[PDB]
């Protein structure tokens, strides 16, 4: 057949985002780790320099 | 009613640089992510280059991977395809279609496109 008589799989991702524990989440990736040189600090809790 | 139209067509050996014009009055072009077509003699319609509006995504078909380029035109709302390393079975007439506000992303059906052009009968020659 055509493309219009071919089966076409379909995925479509809808986002429930309202105010809750958002529980899913995109990777974070790590700068490396760095010792005695003044430097800028970011961690998951607080940043800081 | 949308005067789509192309232009550039002619036989060349395999890596003759040439380029297509799509042309778009009428609605807009600066705003919509569009595709471009070709129905392939003895074969089905097959995808060919797609781009969002800005030119801040591109996509392709499979065996497309280092002949062609899509790259937009401002002044009359064009939008090129730059495309060389010929290969003789790439002979069809290309047409550039219009779709729906999009806001980001890639698709390549070749009925998803509502509106269609006159076409440019690109040809290869060894």
């Amino acid at each position: 057949n055509g493309v219009g008589y071919q089966p076409y799989r379909v995925v479509v991702l809808s986002f429930e985002l309202l105010h809750a524990p958002a529980t899913v989440c995109g990777p974070k990736k790590s700068t490396n780790l760095v010792k005695n040189k003044c430097v800028n600090f970011n961690f998951n809790g607080l940043t800081g320099t | 009613q949308v005067q789509l139209v192309e232009s550039g067509g002619g036989l060349v050996q395999a890596g003759g640089s040439l380029r297509l014009s799509c042309a778009a009055s009428g609605r807009t072009f600066s705003s919509y992510s569009m595709g471009w077509f070709r129905q392939a003699q003895g074969k089905e319609r097959e995808f060919v280059a797609t781009i969002n509006g800005n030119g801040r995504d591109t996509y392709y078909t499979n065996s497309v991977k280092g002949r062609f380029t899509i790259s937009r035109d401002d002044a009359t709302n064009t939008v090129y395809l730059q495309m060389n390393s010929l290969k003789p079975e790439d002979t069809a007439i290309y047409y550039c279609a219009a779709d729906k506000d999009v806001y980001y992303g890639y698709t390549s059906f070749p009925n998803e496109y509502e509106y269609w052009g006159q076409g440019t009968q690109v040809t290869v020659s060894s």
